[PDB]
């Protein structure tokens, strides 16, 4: 009191003080009994890469995916993740992964990132402004260059208008740059828009050929199924406890619900977005969440002038639970349950008559001893 | 086993009234006793749906469904743009066993039917993606709606017991969700399965556009009351 | 009605007032104060 | 913040504008029971009707305490009680 | 019999009640982050950006406290007028003779 | 925002301050309103001299 | 321009609130004026103070 | 049409007497039709 | 390139021939000159309300 009042000296009054809040102990976590290795070897060690205006997609879903296998391996060129820190895609769960992979130059590496102009970022491939993901860039002279030149890697170089993000062009016609209608026959100001590349050993960098691979994500739009690997564990009730339910991380205690669950519904919220029921991806039963007990702590003091006995009131806390340690105000000393909350260092007397410092719900309290 | 039929029967085209049907739950999260505002596709309040008593539709934003059934002539349905193995296709079939589903490159005829005695039109299916099998979706109304946003095709359904005698009823009945597909398709058009007898039927169709509703919750978490937001002023 | 922002008329207009106004002159010079 | 500790390392530097907060809100909880108290104790002994009531024909038995209910309220303020929620 | 006679009362607890409304709805809101939620936002970034989002909730968030406070203090003012003249009242027309 | 779409998405995500902005102007005219009849309303008939 | 729009947004929406407690204040003010004025209304024209 | 603005859907009399909900520049209205 | 939204009238306002719009209070075009016909409109918002 003496520290939160900015005074060596506090007169007769109740001052409020600080909080507490019950400490957690432990913690929960629950994710689904699924599990096999997520198939990115394919995806990753393909012999043959599609080309750019026609990048390799692949959808990846109900496996357990290790990146840390991925982070250790010095091979990638460029390792850059967006929405989320690389070191912890570990622990997260998604669902309905997506790999696109797809062959460029060395200088392009950069028009693959949102919120980007130039050549492949608007008329081969495109990314929305928001994406989260990553993306992975690596070398491919020693595989993918040829003496003889390389011809299979075709790139949209003409195109009538900007692509949508995540849109795919494969329509090879005849552009008409002039005025005048080419017809559907090569003439002047008719160019063919798909052009080859010119890979080759001989080339230095900025022009041999760079395997790129993307990486997209969801964020809790459905029960997700691409978990990382992580232990789980058991669960506790009736406990202030810390728990991750499949991603969703959280404190407080859990109970047996009641509420009904239809067999689509998997956790529920009342008023702005407060969870407040969940269903464990193993056993599948409904709990509901209630944080542990917490509030505010005031002291009643008779002036530091004439005594140094103090009281000490939680309000609207349950006497049950108490023990800002203070030990020494938990052991023996007289305790009483009032409407207001639960006091601690006044004794309780049946004589009434006009008080000195007020409390709450007519209690009131004074120093004759308090 | 491929033919055109000479009959040339013609479904009467009419229109009745929307009423307070097509109402579903947006999202899989669970509320008991509140009112939920949400801004989503739907079907708006007393418009005019297309009554048949099989030509090919467009398919629009979404598509709402439904048929006042008895014995179940009624058996699939065909997704698509050319509905030709040339573009990708999508088959629904729902026999007397599990339901199939089918994402290929069908040669469909001009008119398909079960051929009672899966053979109807389709004979040069080509590489495909994806097949999936499952439980049947089937004075019965039985009410569907089709979603096909962010390559994901949404269904939902509903099965009443009706006993009114030819339109819909005044009532509310929220549509539960049914299945979800991850698949990227460009339908545009889709056409109705029937599976008429070889040894005339009614159904109603309506578009989906968007608008803002309020929906009430129940103890129990039952949608039971819905209001929309662009209508007389009233309701706004 | 400039940019967004619009002055709404009052409920009473200026004749009601006079009016109220000239029925308590009227009562008060007639009838003293048991009126009210 | 709500339980972060990072939330409340990043806050700390913006100043003191909570400890205003919270004594704004001491002070007007503070002026209500005040105000409440000045209103209603204007007396300071607690007066008695008397068990025999004449009060030459008036009827003062609907505002008078009823000590049936264990509220010891009148019959107008209990159903002054029951019209607001 | 007839009700809506205490139109003030009722008044004054709507009025209450819809504030405190309102002030627990707006901690929903997304004030240009890239969430709501404190555990997400802290549980999926290198803290460099975390300091960021949590700068943008904070400072909406402090808004909205401070908008709610000096609501409570108008309101509080305007009691107090209020019980100042039922004071009055109380003690001139039921002590007393006006 | 001056009737720009992009001006409107973007005030969209911070919340329902319009909502009580327009609710505080709408209490001050309907006080506005009560104040005058409350003043000048003294009387029951129009009397005439 | 979401930066551009967003440095817009939130200087305007601060005036605006500024304004509405100002108007608050001023509205706080006129109303007790006005009960002051039917209490003078009341006691000196209908009676005799 | 009021100096309030335009008032649509309301059936304008010329009988006058005191009213519940009010409208603006001395113009009001209540329900017997509106 | 000055975009705006609203209906145009006859201007009756004397321009001097330097000049080339106006405005009032507060950044308010309230007065063009169109590059080809060198006339001179006013320009006022189209109707709004509750
Ligand atoms: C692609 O193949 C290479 C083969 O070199 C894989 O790299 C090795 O993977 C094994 C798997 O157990 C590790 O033990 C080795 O340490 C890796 N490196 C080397 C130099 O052998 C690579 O992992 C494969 N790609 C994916 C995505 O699995
Ligand atoms: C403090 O907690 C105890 C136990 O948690 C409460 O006692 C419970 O009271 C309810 C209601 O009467 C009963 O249904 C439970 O059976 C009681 N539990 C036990 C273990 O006795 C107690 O009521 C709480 N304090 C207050 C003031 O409510
Ligand atoms: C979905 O399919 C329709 C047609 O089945 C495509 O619309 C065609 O678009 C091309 C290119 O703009 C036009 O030349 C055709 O005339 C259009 N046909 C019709 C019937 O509209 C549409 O572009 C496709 N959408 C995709 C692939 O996203
Ligand atoms: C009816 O639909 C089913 C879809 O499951 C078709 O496929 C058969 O499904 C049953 C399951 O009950 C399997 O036992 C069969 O092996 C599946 N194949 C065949 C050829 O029967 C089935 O073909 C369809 N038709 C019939 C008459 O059942
Ligand atoms: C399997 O799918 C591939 C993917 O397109 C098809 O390949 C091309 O299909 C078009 C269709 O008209 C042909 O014109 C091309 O000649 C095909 N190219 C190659 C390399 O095959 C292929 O046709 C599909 N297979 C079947 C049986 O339909
Ligand atoms: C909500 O759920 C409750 C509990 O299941 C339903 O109450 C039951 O209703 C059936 C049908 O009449 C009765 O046989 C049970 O005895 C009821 N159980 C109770 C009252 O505990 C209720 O009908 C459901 N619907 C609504 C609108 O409440
Ligand atoms: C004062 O009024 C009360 C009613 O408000 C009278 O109480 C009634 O007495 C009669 C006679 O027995 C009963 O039939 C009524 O039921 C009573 N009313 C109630 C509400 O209990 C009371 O008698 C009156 N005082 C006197 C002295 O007669
Ligand atoms: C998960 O696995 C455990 C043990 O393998 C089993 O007891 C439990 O029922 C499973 N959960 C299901 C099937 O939902
Ligand atoms: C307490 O205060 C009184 C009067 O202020 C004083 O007489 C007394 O000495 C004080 N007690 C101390 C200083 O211990
Ligand atoms: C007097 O107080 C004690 C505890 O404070 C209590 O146990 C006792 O019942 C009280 N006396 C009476 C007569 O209630
Ligand atoms: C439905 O269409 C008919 C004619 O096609 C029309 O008369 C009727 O008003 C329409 N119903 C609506 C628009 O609700
Ligand atoms: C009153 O208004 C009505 C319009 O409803 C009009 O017909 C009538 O001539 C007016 N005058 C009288 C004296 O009724
Ligand atoms: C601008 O050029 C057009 C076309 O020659 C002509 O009609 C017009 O008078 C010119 N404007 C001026 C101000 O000379």
């Amino acid at each position: 009191t003496k520290c939160t009042l900015k005074s060596f000296t506090v007169e007769k009054g109740i001052y409020q003080t600080s909080n507490f809040r019950v400490q957690p102990t432990e913690s929960i976590v629950r994710f689904p009994n699924i599990t096999n290795l997520c198939p990115f070897g394919e995806v990753f060690n393909a012999t043959r890469f599609a080309s750019v205006y026609a990048w390799n997609r692949k959808r990846i879903s109900n496996c357990v995916a290790d990146y840390s296998v991925l982070y250790n391996s010095a091979s990638f060129s460029t390792f850059k993740c967006y929405g989320v820190s690389p070191t912890k895609l570990n622990d997260l769960c998604f669902t309905n992964v997506y790999a696109d992979s797809f062959v460029i130059r060395g200088d392009e590496v950069r028009q693959i990132a949102p919120g980007q102009t130039g050549k492949i970022a608007d008329y081969n491939y495109k990314l929305p402004d928001d994406f989260t993901g990553c993306v992975i860039a690596w070398n491919s002279n020693n595989l993918d260059s040829k003496v003889g030149g390389n011809y299979n890697y075709r790139y949209r170089l003409f195109r009538k208008s900007n692509l949508k993000p995540f849109e795919r062009d494969i329509s090879t016609e005849i552009y008409q740059a002039g005025s005048k209608p080419c017809n559907g026959v090569e003439g002047f100001n008719c160019y063919f828009p798909l052009q080859s590349y010119g890979f080759q050993p001989t080339n230095g960098v900025g022009y041999q050929p760079y395997r790129v691979v993307v990486l997209s994500f969801e964020l809790l739009h459905a029960p997700a199924t691409v978990c990382g690997p992580k232990k789980s564990t058991n669960l506790v009730k009736n406990k202030c406890v810390n728990f991750n339910f499949n991603g969703l991380t959280g404190t407080g205690v859990l109970t047996e619900s009641n509420k009904k669950f239809l067999p689509f519904q998997q956790f529920g919220r009342d008023i702005a977005d407060t969870t407040d029921a969940v269903r464990d991806p193993q056993t599948l039963e409904i709990l509901d969440i209630t944080p542990c007990s917490f509030g505010g702590v005031s002291v009643i003091t008779p002036g530091t002038n004439t005594s140094n006995q103090v009281a000490v009131l939680y309000q609207g806390v349950n006497c049950t639970e108490v023990p800002p340690t203070w030990r020494v105000y938990s052991t023996g000393s007289n305790v009483f349950q009032t409407r207001a909350g639960c006091l601690i260092g006044a004794e309780h007397v049946n004589n009434s008559y006009e008080c000195d410092i007020p409390i709450g719900a007519g209690i009131c309290a004074s120093y004759q001893s308090i | 086993q491929c033919v055109n039929l000479r009959t040339r029967t013609q479904l009467p085209p009419a229109y009745t009234n929307s009423f307070t049907r097509g109402v579903y739950y947006p999202d899989k999260v669970f509320r008991s006793s509140v009112l939920h505002s949400t801004q989503d596709l739907f079907l708006p309040f007393f418009s005019n749906v297309t009554w048949f008593h099989n030509p090919v539709l467009p398919f629009n934003d979404g598509v709402y469904f439904a048929s006042t059934e008895k014995s179940n002539i009624i058996r699939g349905w065909i997704f698509g743009t050319t509905l030709d193995s040339k573009t990708q296709s999508l088959l629904i079939v729902n026999n007397a066993t599990n339901v199939v589903i089918k994402v290929c490159e069908f040669q469909f005829c001009n008119d398909p039917f079960l051929d009672v005695y899966e053979s109807g039109v389709y004979s040069s299916a080509n590489n495909c993606t994806f097949e999936y099998v499952s439980q049947p979706f089937l004075k019965n109304l039985r009410e569907f709606v089709f979603k096909n946003i962010d390559g994901y095709f949404k269904i939902y359904s509903k099965h009443t017991p009706i006993n009114l005698v030819r339109d819909l009823p005044q009532g509310f009945s929220a549509l539960e969700p049914l299945v979800d597909l991850p698949i990227g398709i460009n339908i545009t058009r889709f056409q109705t399965l029937l599976a008429l007898h070889r040894s005339a039927a009614a159904y109603y169709v309506g578009y989906l556009q968007p608008r803002t509703f309020l929906l009430k919750y129940n103890e129990n978490g039952t949608i039971t009351d819905a209001v929309d937001c662009a209508l007389d002023p009233l309701s706004e | 009605k400039f940019n967004g922002l619009t002055v709404l008329p009052p409920l009473l207009t200026d004749e009601m007032i006079a009016q109220y106004t000239s029925a308590l002159l009227a009562g008060t010079i007639t009838s003293g104060w048991t009126f009210g | 913040c709500g339980d972060s500790t990072e939330c409340s390392n990043l806050l700390l530097q913006y100043g003191s504008f909570c400890t205003q907060l919270n004594r704004a809100l001491t002070g007007i909880a503070v002026e209500q029971d005040k105000n409440t108290q000045e209103v209603f104790a204007q007396v300071k002994q607690i007066y008695k009707t008397p068990p025999i009531k004449d009060f030459g024909g008036f009827n003062f038995s609907q505002i008078l305490p009823d000590p049936s209910k264990p509220s010891k309220r009148s019959f107008i303020e209990d159903l002054l009680f029951n019209k607001v929620t | 019999s007839t009700a809506s006679a205490l139109g003030k009362l009722q008044n004054v607890v709507n009025q209450n009640a819809q504030a405190l409304n309102t002030l627990v709805k707006q901690l929903s809101s997304n004030f240009g982050a890239i969430s709501s939620v404190l555990n997400d936002i802290l549980s999926r970034l290198d803290p460099p950006e975390a300091e960021v989002q949590i700068d943008r909730l904070i400072t909406g968030r402090l808004q909205s406290l401070q908008t709610y406070v000096t609501q409570q203090l108008i309101r509080a003012a305007e009691i107090r007028a209020s019980a100042n003249l039922a004071a009055t009242k109380m003690s001139e027309c039921v002590l007393g003779q006006s």
